[PDB]
């Protein structure tokens, strides 16, 4: 004769957006080092990279 | 004269130091382990009143 029901509860209706993409950008700094050498051979005749 | 670039001096932290030996190798070490394990999960004692 009768049956159960299915209740639908609504609390808030906000104006949200979708998710086009997701990523994480970390904080970065500036770090660098160098080295001073002498030619002393045929390795540093004219330029450092040959081609 | 032997074939070598000579002695090497390294400037670390603005100061020039003359080390005894200079090389790059591996070394066994440990890491920091922070097991917080829900330090402050949920705890609050409050009440509600009407005006």
């Amino acid at each position: 004769p009768d049956s159960k029901c299915l209740k639908i509860k609504v609390k808030r209706i906000n104006l949200k957006c979708k998710k086009s993409s997701s990523y994480f950008v970390p904080d970065a700094r500036s770090r660098c080092t160098s080295v001073r050498r002498c030619r002393w051979a045929g390795d540093c005749q004219s330029g450092c990279p040959p081609h | 004269l032997v074939h070598k670039p000579g002695e090497v001096v390294v400037s670390y932290g603005g100061m020039r130091v003359r080390p005894k030996c200079y090389g790059f190798s591996r070394m066994m070490a440990t890491l920091e382990v922070n097991p917080p394990e829900q330090r402050t999960g949920q705890c609050t004692g409050c009440h509600l009143e009407c005006i």
